[PDB]
């Protein structure tokens, strides 16, 4: 969609692999802002929402926290303290056409300043001077409405790039999904430090007879000591126990 | 509510619109230069058609601006050039004589013809045809006939069409407010509304005729030592008392004297600073002539090219079914795009034209981020003289030699530079008593105190006293030979020349001091020096943005146009022309000794 009918779409009950994004080797505004790229894969927050929109190569820096211009300003404002990340990459081979690409319309003049994260979708004419316009264009009407021009052979400054902003705030929804954290190299009968989700310890890895039933994580035996896992990604039970230790 | 933030909206909504309908015609003049086809005359009139006639009505709307409140000055300049009716004014039977006469002028000049009058033989164009009889022969009866193959076959048809022309277009300006065509030339040097910074329409000639009495003792001893090389190839022929004929000075004009070069020698026993046969045996290519090119602009500070130019822009003739001309020209299609135009050769001229031609493409990038409006040179001389710059540091012994096309053991004595300085002399101090004098006689005839009957013998008098020609055949009033010319006959101001050299020097005696140069002017070098290039930078980036009496400032320091330094590039070439002349008769008076 255009700048200005930038969609809204929520990202949740599903997990969202980062990874694959460092090592794509085609991204040129793959930054973050209030956090990093690294430490937003351990942790995350909810309220996922994705934002597409195409913005113009020469306009990329004008979206930024912090930042006021023209479409920061008129089209899409990113509020203070945005603990999120832009990526953007050129879409010159399928977002372009001969002639000029007049798909992508945007906001050119506004009576007010946008309120961050505000889609607006109206029909209203600015209003320059002080005598009202009547819907005919007349010295003070100035149809805000205008359709970029993208050609295939359009320098790389003004080059149609393709972005979309990813948002993270830790509202007061928990039990929220977060990035890939793949896995380790399991070790069997060695005293190894374990910290599955929710719990953490100390023991010795081996397997097990006992059954665990379809909904559970984890499990204690007496006083709240816990001696088996059932991790998810195996779909295997597992007997957990302290490694020798004594008084010599 | 007030016509200032009215004025900003209008100039927003225009900017965009312009720009989408300004690369389209771009787009297809580039494609009329490359591929011709019978379709892509009609593809390139059709998207330049609509895009004349686009500002035809946004000068309609911007009329209603009054400028009595707009204390903004950015707008203010975008406003004057919006607001040029042009030929919305004529009414539509006198706006059919333009594009009537120009086109007509245009075709005419394309006729060439030297096929000789009762013996048709065989006739060619003008660069095939005519260079060949006018840089290579040493013949004074056939050359004569060569001034008369052109200025009698070609002019002759002009009279009842450019005075018809010069009558109409003179009656513009007082429906524009100005006083008379050649003022109207005059106001893109035309600053108004800083206070102290104004320049005026009508001390612009006083300035150029101020400056003209210290270019005159250059050209007094410059005239008095090339008329005694000159009549070694005729000795009977010219009298070494009076003044030269106009067949004999480089061009059909004498605008360029550099097929003198060969003739006027000073001292040919020692080689000559040629590096033609060099490229040769190190295999160049048109890829490699203009990467030299590059990263010697990125060492002077300057960004490098996009990658969007090489892939995309021709550099060689392509194919054998695209007859299109190659002339070096610059473009600057907008929205990033940017090509050179030009056909490679491993030349002298066509290496320097590489580094001349991309001047332009380096100015054109620098006021990007202007307005459209504002997406320009200052003036009309400033786009010219900022592409000749680095022309005239490439040419330099100690920059061929640090690629390597020079020899590594090249002496540099008194006349290796001598030899290089009159080359130079002879295309740029040659050539500013052509432009000045020529525009004199426009910027009269436009004002319109010179009859109908006085046009040749105002103009040859002035042509016999300035510039210093003798004709070599009396013309009566029927005769057209200033009309001849390629600017004069296409609409081109001329005076943009003048002040292209004034220009292209000043820059060059600021740029030195930048790099700290030890040495003269000749000698120096731009490149291997960021502080050179944040000094020319600063300036480009500024375009028709601000008054261009505020880019000399930010140069050289001084806001009207000097002079000054330009004596000091040819004070090696001054001093020995001065011992030189020493016996030669230096200085005409007015001079019908020859051709009584
Ligand atoms: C401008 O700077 C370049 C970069 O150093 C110079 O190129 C060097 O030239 C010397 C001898 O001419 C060579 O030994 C170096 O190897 C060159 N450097 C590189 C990176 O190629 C160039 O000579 C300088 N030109 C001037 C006029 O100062
Ligand atoms: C080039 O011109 C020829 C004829 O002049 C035409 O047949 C051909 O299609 C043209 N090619 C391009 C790429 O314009
Ligand atoms: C004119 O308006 C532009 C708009 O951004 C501003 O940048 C500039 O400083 C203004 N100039 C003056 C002299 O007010
Ligand atoms: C351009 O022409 C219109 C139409 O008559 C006129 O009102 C306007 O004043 C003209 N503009 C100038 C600068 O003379
Ligand atoms: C221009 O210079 C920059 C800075 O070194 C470099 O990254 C880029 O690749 C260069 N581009 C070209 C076309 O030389
Ligand atoms: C230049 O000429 C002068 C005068 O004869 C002479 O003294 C000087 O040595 C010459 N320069 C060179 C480099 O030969």
């Amino acid at each position: 969609a255009s700048v200005y009918a930038w969609n809204r779409k929520r990202i949740s009950n599903c997990v969202a692999d980062y990874s694959v994004l460092y090592n794509s080797a085609s991204f040129s505004t793959f930054k973050c802002y209030g956090v990093s790229p690294t430490k937003l894969n351990d942790l995350c927050f909810t309220n996922v929402y994705a934002d597409s929109f195409v913005i113009r190569g020469d306009e990329v820096r004008q979206i930024a926290p912090g930042q006021t211009g023209k479409i920061a300003d008129y089209n899409y404002k990113l509020p203070d303290d945005f603990t999120g990340c832009v990526i953007a990459w050129n879409s010159n081979n399928l977002d372009s056409k001969v002639g000029g690409n007049y798909n992508y319309l945007y906001r050119l003049f506004r009576k007010s300043n946008l309120k961050p994260f505000e889609r607006d979708i109206s029909t209203e004419i600015y209003q320059a001077g002080s005598t009202p316009c009547n819907g005919v264009e007349g010295f003070n009407c100035y149809f805000p409405l205008q359709s970029y021009g993208f050609q295939p052979t359009n320098g790389v400054g003004y080059q149609p790039y393709r972005v979309v902003v990813l948002s993270f705030e830790l509202l007061h929804a928990p039990a929220t999904v977060c990035g890939p954290k793949k896995s380790t190299n399991l070790v069997k009968n060695k005293c190894v430090n374990f910290n599955f989700n929710g719990l953490t310890g100390t023991g010795v890895l081996t397997e097990s007879n006992k059954k665990f039933l379809p909904f559970q994580q984890f499990g204690r035996d007496i006083a709240d000591t816990t001696d088996a896992v059932r991790d998810p990604q195996t779909l295997e039970i597992l007997d957990i126990t302290p490694c020798s230790f004594g008084g010599v | 509510s007030t016509i200032e933030e009215q004025a900003k909206t209008f100039l927003d909504k225009f900017n965009h619109e312009a720009e989408d309908l300004f690369y389209q015609s771009s787009l297809a003049s580039w494609n009329y230069n490359t591929n011709i086809t019978e379709e892509n005359v009609q593809n390139m009139n059709n998207a330049g058609d609509k895009w004349s006639a686009f500002l035809k009505e946004q000068s309609t709307l911007a009329q209603m601006y009054p400028l009595q409140e707009i204390q903004n000055l950015t707008v203010k300049l975008q406003l004057q050039a919006l607001q040029q009716n042009g030929s919305s004014v004529l009414s539509e039977d006198k706006s059919k004589r333009l594009n009537t006469i120009l086109n007509t002028m245009s075709t005419i000049y394309s006729t060439g013809k030297v096929c000789n009058p009762d013996n048709p033989q065989e006739c060619l164009l003008l660069e095939p045809g005519l260079n060949e009889i006018m840089a290579n022969s040493l013949d004074y009866n056939e050359r004569l006939w060569a001034w008369e193959s052109w200025r009698s076959e070609v002019g002759k048809q002009l009279r009842p069409l450019y005075e018809e022309y010069v009558v109409l277009k003179n009656e513009m300006a007082r429906a524009n407010h100005y006083e008379d065509y050649g003022d109207y030339w005059r106001g893109d040097y035309e600053v108004n509304g800083v206070d102290g910074y104004d320049y005026s329409r009508g001390q612009l000639i006083e300035d150029v005729e101020h400056t003209f009495e210290e270019i005159k003792p250059l050209y007094e001893h410059l005239h008095a030592y090339v008329r005694a090389k000159l009549m070694n190839a005729y000795p009977s022929y010219i009298s070494p008392i009076g003044c030269l004929p106009a067949h004999l000075l480089g061009d059909m004009w004498g605008r360029f004297w550099t097929n003198l070069y060969s003739l006027t020698v000073p001292f040919g026993q020692k080689p000559n600073i040629d590096v033609t046969d060099a490229m040769v045996d190190q295999a160049w290519d048109a890829q490699r002539i203009f990467k030299e090119a590059e990263k010697f602009f990125v060492s002077v500070g300057l960004p490098n090219m996009t990658q969007g130019f090489w892939e995309n822009s021709m550099l060689t003739d392509p194919g054998n079914v695209q007859k299109a001309v190659c002339h070096p020209t610059a473009w600057d299609l907008g929205k990033g795009d940017f090509r050179i135009l030009m056909c490679t050769k491993v030349t002298m001229d066509d290496f320097l034209t590489a580094h001349h031609e991309m001047g332009h493409i380096q100015y054109d990038m620098a006021y990007a981020a202007q307005p459209f409006l504002l997406r320009n040179g200052a003036n009309e001389g400033f786009h010219e003289a900022v592409g000749e710059i680095m022309s005239l540091s490439a040419a330099t012994p100690k920059h061929l030699k640090s690629i390597g096309l020079l020899s590594p053991d090249f002496q540099e004595d008194n006349e290796t530079e001598i030899n290089f300085l009159l080359k130079q002399a002879l295309t740029i101090v040659g050539t500013l008593p052509f432009t000045y004098m020529l525009e004199k006689w426009r910027w009269m005839v436009f004002k319109g105190e010179i009859p109908k009957d006085q046009w040749m013998k105002k103009w040859w008098e002035m042509k016999r006293e300035i510039v210093g020609v003798v004709e070599p055949v009396p013309h009566d009033e029927t005769y057209c030979d200033p009309a001849s010319l390629f600017h004069v006959s296409n609409d081109y101001s001329f005076i943009r020349y003048y002040t292209r050299t004034l220009y292209q020097f000043q820059f060059q005696e600021a740029l030195c001091q930048a790099a700290k140069h030890e040495g003269p002017l000749h000698k120096c070098d731009i490149s291997n020096s960021t502080e050179a290039g944040q000094k020319l930078f600063n300036m480009l980036r500024l375009g028709k943005s601000e008054p261009w009496t505020l880019a000399l400032e930010n140069v050289v320091g001084a806001k009207n146009m000097n002079v000054r330094p330009l004596l000091n590039y040819f004070e090696p070439l001054f001093t020995w022309l001065k011992d030189q002349n020493k016996n030669s008769f230096v200085g005409w008076s007015t001079d019908w000794s020859p051709y009584a």
